[PDB]
RNA sequence: GCUCAACGGAUAAAAGGUACUCCGGGGAUAACAGGCUGAUACCGCCCAAGAGUUCAUAUCGACGGCGGUGUUUGGCACCUCGAUGUCGGCUCAUCACAUCCUGGGGCUGAAGUAGGUCCCAAGGGUAUGGCUGUUCGCCAUUUAAAGUGGUACGCGAGCUGGGUUUAGAACGUCGUGAGACAGUUCGGUCCCUAUCUGCCGUGGGCGCUGGAGAACUGAGGGGGGCUGCUCCUAGUACGAGAGGACCGGAGUGGACGCAUCACUGGUGUUCGGGUUGUCAUGCCAAUGGCACUGCCCGGUAGCUAAAUGCGGAAGAGAUAAGUGCUGAAAGCAUCUAAGCACGAAACUUGCCCCGAGAUGAGUUCUCCCUGACCCUUUAAGGGUCCUGAAGGAACGUUGAAGACGACGACGUUGAUAGGCCGGGUGUGUAAGCGCAGCGAUGCGUUGAGCUAACCGGUACUAAUGAACCGUGAGGCUUAACCU
RNA sequence: AAUUCCUUGUCGGGUAAGUUCCGACCUGCACGAAUGGCGUAAUGAUGGCCAGGCUGUCUCCACCCGAGACUCAGUGAAAU
RNA sequence: ACACAGGUGGUCAGGUAGAGAAUACCAAGGCGCUUGAGAGAACUCGGGUGAAGGAACUAGGCAAAAUGGUGCCGUAACUUCGGGAGAAGGCACGCUGAUAUGUAGGUGAGGUCCCUCGCGGAUGGAGCUGAAAUCAGUCGAAGAUACCAGCUGGCUGCAACU
RNA sequence: GCUCGCCGGAAGACCAAGGGUUCCUGUCCAACGUUAAUCGGGGCAGGGUGAGUCGACCCCUAAGGCGAGGCCGAAAGGCG
RNA sequence: AGGACCGAACCGACUAAUGUUGAAAAAUUAGCGGAUGACUUGUGGCUGGGGGUGAAAGGCCAAUCAAACCGGGAGAUAGCU
């Protein structure tokens, strides 16, 4: 249950390497409107792949 | 599937009504007993006129299972009801004549050919 | 193992499932445009689609089997007299899924399932 | 209660 | 004037219990386990009386002697008392060989069958129950057999807690008594979320010297290796007879393992039906909610065993015990010194799986990059612009793939998922209407209606054009060749 | 025998098989008559034993339904 | 110690089924319990079902499964004559119709007499409520259909019992 | 606001005790709330409790306490 | 009638499982026992530390009992760590 002794600040670290968040690799631009947005997903504007789509 | 333990009926008429499986004789560790099947049984419940006792233990062979034989064809035959015939207990041959009810044709050599040519179905 | 097994569970048992369902399919003919989790809506289209198969022919059984799953009469009645006709030419696919972002609360993919009229 | 005491 | 005799004499004057206990210490000192040792124990050998009709040495071996192991009972107090949790059971094992089975041989007081005894051999296997807390043992019934030990008398941060060994109570016995009893009896809280090593799985990074996508060789590693019975040879060889083979050849089982659902089944709270109570949809009829899925009856796909296929090998090499051939030393003899041949489930291969991080980083095939300049510590140098290639990743639809990563299919130049259509399956003749009936209900429409995960199709819906990473022919030395 | 060491006494019953149980016999290590002896109907969340029914206790596990464990976002300990 | 699955005295107490303040579903009324979203591995927890067998498990049938209601029939040893005893073990239970345009029962008006007069007494039966039984028919695999709701027997030690 | 679920001899409605402003309105979201919070039993400002008949107080007493004098006790005090 | 019987409230706590850095410093869940009495409960009193009270376990006396707690002797004493 218990160490038998404490880890270093170098273990903790390479323990954490694996940690790191991933970023989104680029948004894309809608063809109409021209703001970015996820693939996929629709604008903030309610734009999909040129059509509006909620009011 | 008769282990030990199992209560099962008696098939001829040697006296016994009820006999229970203590052993399922050939091979180490074998968990059950088919069709043709000797089984070491003790006797549970006789009838007072027959020829044997109770607390006899002797051989008896498998004639009729509840969980029922599979054919070649596909097939399978399960009775209701799980039965045997009795032994001699190293003369391997039965001691009752007359053998009620059906057997299988899977019981069909040498020494249950013996049994087999008294059964009313096969 | 799951293997080749159908419907998700949804963390409910099946009687929450179904009341669950049952409420969302009443709120999708009653608003033709609802947003809801991603595999909600997916299960959602599981869900919806033959009901409004369902109301391709109108007769008195087929009324009463809509009202046995959906046990609304003005969702029967919406059903049977606007979804049916207007439904009637395109063979399946009658509803639509948008993925919209994601909820602030507990970072949920939501999504946008609606009719395909509007 | 004597089960883990070496007694 | 002191058996102040515990005799350098604590007081003139003094016994016990504590399992109801407490505190301060101790591995200075015991119980358990380890260590050392080996009297004892167990195993082996030496001599040989004697038994075995004769005959010590087929089999035993007295009187005595010499060792081995650590293996029982002990001895000692070296570790541990600022804690090293016991006996038995369960689950999982692992090793030794002093071999229980299987296998190979020698001798026999070995006719055969079956034994006895000794040598080689550790690949595989090595019961279920009754009684008992039991290990053990007795017993019943099998088996080819029911090995013997080590591993903290393996295994409680894996389980149990029957036994001993807390507090209650009683019996017998001891004690004046409080109480005590390897004497009995009934009852009695078993904590831990895993940091590191280890092990089982599964990924990321970087490397492998331009990058990428594949297919492999395989160093090495692991798994597996059991065996009965029946028949033939052949009732032959052997034997008066009763009995009865070696060698060899098939078949058929048991336990074990791997795989897969075609069958036979289980499950199937996502399918259909019955039914009880109650509430609701205005009511009737029809449905729905809740009552463990209300209780049940069937049952699709998946998963699965009790279901059904397959496996263990043959062969090869080198051998152990053993048996030989030729052959001297030693004119003979001799399996051995020279030389040659046989010889086992052990060893190495053969079968199956992993595997180039095998840093000794391998091989083969295919594909992709063919631009300019400046600076300085002119170096396997830095920088700027222009190009981003093969491919990859990301995203999305997902999968008999999966904890998550990963792996696989697809992304409209499209059957990846849902829907839809048709079928299949399952359940059992829907609702409504009409007839018979006083009615419950029955009949006709009607093998109807509904059908999950299945099958074959269909772009109806969702898989967006892109952007992102990855570059721009890839060092030195020596050899061999080509222009 | 809640008492018995030797001991699983010996015989009988029950079981295929019974160190427990039941009935006996007395060798009572070490019962015994109000620290009561021997019975006893009824009672007991009482101790032991046997039987029928019933069953996943078991042979020998399989599948399903939910709650965690697993992943994502938020908050965020502890023994050592 | 906590916005802590605990504890804390009295009053009220509707409907349907029910003997019932049990239990099931509801009314008035009040809540969904102050982290959610996915996925649908091992393992753990709480349940459901299971072929054949049926205690072989285990210290021990522990835990589960089973049994379960009402009415009638029947019921042993032993006994302190009360018991044991709900011994044990069986049978019938739904719905519709008829007896009976709902009976037996319960309540009892309007009317009609008596009177010492009213919050009186007699006949009278309207109206309402209403079992239980028998017969016939009918549906289902199953009619105490769910929830609820005894396992039983034999021998024995101890303590009489609550 | 519309559906779904749960309790319903309570998880509903009145109090006693015990709390003490937690009640209501406006405003705020640092801390508190095991998350977010625009919400709150949180912060802040204001408002809210009306009795001849309800209750206490009051009259009377129980168990009990205290107890003039008294009896007893080194003192304190005990009993009545 | 009954320290009668079955069985809710109420009182208790027999078995198992879970919890054991708990939801809880003694619970939950599913069964379990008593349930007109030697019953249970509210409110108020009384008994006190070598003392109380005890259908008796050395049990209970404020999460403390083979002699409660608080304060003072007091920096008891400690051949012991
Ligand atoms: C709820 C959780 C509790 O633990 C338990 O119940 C377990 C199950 C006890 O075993 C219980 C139950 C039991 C039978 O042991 C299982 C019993 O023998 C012991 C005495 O008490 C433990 C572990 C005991 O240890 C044991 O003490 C023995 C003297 C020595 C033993 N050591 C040699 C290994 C050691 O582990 C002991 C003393 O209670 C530990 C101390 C620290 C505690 O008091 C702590 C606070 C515990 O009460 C606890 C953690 O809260």
């Amino acid at each position: 249950a218990v160490q038998q002794n404490k880890p270093t600040r170098s273990k903790r670290g390479m323990r954490r390497s694996h940690d790191a968040l991933t970023a989104v690799t680029s948004l894309s631009v809608d063809k109409t409107s021209g703001e970015k947005h996820l693939r996929h997903h629709i604008t903030a504007d309610g734009y999909y792949r040129g059509r509006k789509v909620i009011a | 599937m008769i282990q030990e333990q199992t209560m099962l009926n008696v098939a001829d008429n040697s006296g016994a009504r009820r006999v229970m499986c203590i052993k399922v004789l050939g091979g180490s560790h074998r968990r059950y007993a088919g069709v043709g099947d000797i089984i070491k049984i003790t006797i549970k419940e006789a009838i007072p006129r027959g020829k044997v006792k109770k607390g006899d233990v002797l051989k008896a062979v498998v004639v009729r299972t509840k969980k029922g034989v599979r054919r070649p064809d596909g097939s399978v035959i399960r009775f209701d009801g799980n039965a045997c015939v009795l032994l001699n207990n190293n003369s391997e041959q039965p001691i009752g004549t007359r053998i009620f009810g059906p057997v299988t044709r899977e019981l069909r050599s040498e020494k249950f050919m013996k049994i087999i040519s008294l059964a009313p179905e096969v | 193992m799951r293997h080749r097994k159908s419907g998700r569970q949804l963390n409910r048992n099946s009687s929450h499932r179904q009341a669950m369902f049952r409420n969302m399919a009443g709120s999708l003919v009653r608003h033709e445009i609802i947003k809801t989790t991603l595999p909600k809506a997916k299960e959602l289209r599981r869900v919806v689609e033959p009901l409004i198969t369902l109301a391709k022919t109108d007769s008195v059984a087929n009324r009463r089997l809509a009202f046995a799953r959906t046990r609304d009469n003005e969702i029967v009645a919406k059903l049977f007299n606007e979804l049916g006709p207007r439904f009637a030419s395109r063979a399946g696919g009658y509803t639509r899924i948008l993925k919209c972002g994601f909820r602030a609360g507990d970072n949920a993919p939501m999504a946008y399932i609606e009719l395909v009229d509007r | 209660m004597t089960h883990s005491m070496r007694l």
